[PDB]
RNA sequence: AGCACCGUGGCGCAGUGGAAGCGCGAUGGGCUCAUAACCCAUAGGACGUUGGAUCGAAACCAACCGGUGCUACCA
RNA sequence: UUGGGACCGAGUAUUGCAAUUAUUGGUCGCGCAACGAGGAAUGUCUCGUAGGCGCAGCUCAUCAAACUGUGCCGAUUACGUCC
């Protein structure tokens, strides 16, 4: 009966978009991620988003994104890897996104790696040629 | 016998003289920007502006010269 | 503080050379395999040498060297290097986060511009600029 | 000292109640072997200030302020 | 927008005596960065042509949005004048 409207998956405002994948991408979170909905308890497509905490409740998708090593275990496949000041990580966020990403660039800023410098002015940080674009 | 900034001058399109030294020239003399503009460009009875960087432009054509002055 | 991957200063200098290339990065790895023989026969040494005479309080005295293209391990942390960038010997003190890189990353090879007004030929459109 | 007129884009001005425009400009392009000549795109407005009339105006009324002209010449 | 990706972080393998100013591949995240048929003006084309599409050779440890060559799909209009 009740259609969706501006749910939410992490306090944050969602789509009702009427495949599933395509509302998740607001999380960040991308096509090639959620494709995994066969571990994830709801195996739904070709479905609404509207049905969420019925009996293909919301949270069995949440908590697949939260801990991803006991719903199945591979790499390549996760947004940090292998660390640099941990021993190794899953992590899918936001809220995180704009945290552990800051702290990367912080960390060159410091001891001022050239990666670190370039990236201070603005200026393209990796192979990249200027002169004539990006003209801002 | 004071000192005055000696006017310069360039000659572009042999038609207008853009005078480069304008705004400092202004300066010395102690009076502001329009003002001493109307007085010139009515004398020599012609157009042209001063705007841009300060360098003003005059539809009067004469052959290079000190005489300005 | 500083953890390179979760690891202080002593559980990284306990490593041996495998237990070392396994830890880090693809590139730091496909280096020391493809180098062997050596590779840096001079640059341990003469770290190692003025490393070892300090006093402690202060830094080791400085070495200098052209390479670059040379690790750094945390056997040559602590250490003062010098790194030459076509002109001039360049200051860098080696600190616990610098391991899993290079040398010559540190290292600036030119002066980063900043501009001072374009002059005539920049604007199509003529007016001679004055004075710049 | 009054009377008259005027105040709108950097500058000169248009606009008699449905309410932001033009000519010269500045800046950047295009036409041309180059320059004039000539097109096009950009940014740039407390419509002097205040109150009042009016469903509603920058436009009408009043007060003040500024600019210019004319007449005034101050024990 | 699931249209487009530009930028941007992490992991890995190969090439090489040496890839740091990321060289090249290959998967995850970043897309909420532009851009919705484009002013004045301007380019060269008459049939297997215009346009769309892909492959090879060239350079050469490595890397082609380039150049040279070959093939596939395949039209509209005019066949006139001197402004």
């Amino acid at each position: 009966e009740q259609f969706q409207h501006i749910v939410r998956l992490l306090n944050t405002n969602v789509e009702g978009k009427r495949k599933v994948p395509f509302a998740l991408r607001m999380v960040k979170g991308v096509g090639i991620r959620f494709a995994y909905m066969v571990c994830k308890k709801a195996g739904i497509d070709v479905e609404r988003r509207a049905g969420t905490l019925t009996a293909e409740e919301l949270e069995r998708i949440s908590e697949v994104i939260a801990d991803p090593a006991k719903f199945k275990i591979p790499d390549w496949f996760l947004n940090r890897q292998r660390d640099p000041k941990t021993g190794k990580t899953e992590h899918l966020t936001s809220a995180m996104v704009d945290t552990r990403l800051r702290e990367d660039l912080e960390r060159l800023r410091k001891n001022r790696v050239h990666r670190g410098v370039r990236h201070a002015y603005g200026l393209r940080v990796r192979g990249q040629h200027t002169c004539t674009s990006g003209r801002h | 016998r004071n000192r005055l900034p000696e006017p310069k001058l360039e000659k572009i399109g042999k038609k207008k003289v853009i005078i480069t030294n304008f705004g400092r020239i202004c300066q010395a003399f102690n009076r502001p920007i329009q003002d001493v503009k109307d007085y010139i460009e009515k004398e020599l009875s012609v157009g042209g502006n001063l705007d841009s960087n300060d360098a003003l432009i005059l539809k009067y054509e004469i052959q290079k010269s000190t005489a300005f002055d | 503080k500083f953890t390179y991957r979760g690891l202080e200063i002593d559980p990284l200098l306990a490593l041996s050379e495998e237990e070392f290339k396994t830890l880090v990065h693809a590139r730091a790895r496909r280096h020391m395999n493809r180098h062997a023989n050596r590779r840096a026969p001079v640059l341990l040494k003469r770290l190692r040498e003025a490393k070892k005479d300090v006093k402690a309080g202060e830094k080791p005295r400085a070495v200098k060297t052209h390479l670059r293209d040379v690790v750094i391990t945390p056997e040559m942390v602590g250490s003062v290097v010098g790194i030459y960038n076509g002109r001039q010997f360049n200051a860098v003190e080696i600190k616990g986060e610098m391991i899993g890189h290079y040398l010559g990353e540190f290292s600036m090879t030119y002066k980063p511009v900043i501009h001072g007004r374009p002059g005539v030929g920049a604007t199509h459109s003529s007016r001679f600029i004055p004075l710049k």
